């Protein structure tokens, strides 16, 4: 699994992607306890997550192979 | 090498967009740059820096085109996001919308910045003397 | 030599317009260019000829820009029209309108389009294989 | 006093521009009486008349050094 971090996550964990290796499927949820876990300077940070360029909730899956971004509230435009 | 709905680090080129949008029915083409304020705050903008899930961010712009092919047939609509430092007055975004008349072309236009502002994984840190902060919304 | 506002007979060069209009408080530049249309009748339209007053057109050009300044202070307007023979495709005429924020920015452009079909003297003769029409309105 | 002609009228009276020596002041109404004696296929063509570069009325008086424009209606834009 491929994690992307952008804007002020990636600033706070001075890294712009990790590779995690997964033998199964994950929760999103299950996601966000891990990262939160590794992460406790990121736990109270607002995001969305998307797998593969599309945004998901809390109740999909992540395959192991999946790219996984962390979506900050956005300020394009 | 340009496309339809692309993010760039280079300086916005902007003849191409409106070029891209033109074909001999479209009779009106609006296009709308937004560019780096100064002095929005009492401390002096240095600069900005803009960042995106660059492929999320190319298909969250095709599907504001889509979505403006749905509500204005007849349109044709290109946008471009810059990301990088981008210097006051730089363009950070273009969009440009063609249309047989003019009104369409200002509604679709209008529209799509709103959407850029709503869904689109860009982001925008502003740099100040000794700061800086991501913006949010 | 460019103008603020102006008459041309070459191809209108886009850039320079947008470039007039913008300073470091403004935010939003839309630019909206009207370009000549084909099928708009059965007979196949070959090309358009425009004619101006041209000082009395440049002076309402400026006309409209007082207006817009009057209305949407904080705007900053450039407006050209073009004139001789224009083919399919061709910029008839730009206008280009700066502001701080964006809603200003496609409202006083939108006005500027209106009025200048209202009130500038310039005038448009459609030419089609064996015929040609001043057109009014 | 010169007289700038634009558009169809132009090209009914197969000419841009012409002077007319004047002695004294014009009305707008005696300048189109005038206009339309000398060019009676004009006469039911519709135009508003600038001088010096602005819209005037039928009232108004012209100049003897005057510019004096026929301005059909305008389709520009």
């Amino acid at each position: 699994m491929k994690v992307l971090y952008f804007a002020e996550i990636k600033d706070i964990l001075q890294k712009a992607q990790e590779d995690i290796v997964l033998e199964q499927a994950l929760t999103v949820q299950q996601f966000e306890d891990l990262l939160f876990e590794r992460y406790p300077q990121i736990n109270n940070k607002k995001f969305q997550v998307a797998v593969n360029e599309e945004f998901v909730q809390k109740s999909d899956f992540i395959q192991p192979n999946d790219t996984v971004a962390l979506i900050p509230p956005v300020s394009g435009g | 090498h340009m496309k339809q709905f692309e993010i760039v680090i280079e300086p916005i080129q902007t003849e191409q967009y409106r070029e891209f949008t033109i074909n001999e029915y479209q009779g009106a083409v609006v296009v709308f740059t937004g560019h780096v304020r100064e002095w929005t705050k009492g401390v002096k903008t240095e600069y900005l820096e803009y960042e995106a899930y660059i492929p999320m961010a190319e298909k969250k712009l095709a599907q504001i085109g889509d979505e403006i092919n749905e509500k204005w047939p007849g349109t044709i609509t290109s946008i471009v996001h810059r990301i990088g430092p981008l210097q006051i007055s730089d363009i950070a975004v273009l969009i440009a919308v063609s249309s047989p008349h003019r009104k369409d072309a200002y509604r679709a236009n209008e529209y799509a910045i709103e959407r850029i502002k709503e869904i689109v994984p860009i982001w925008k840190k502003e740099i100040w003397e000794d700061g800086s902060k991501w913006q949010g919304h």
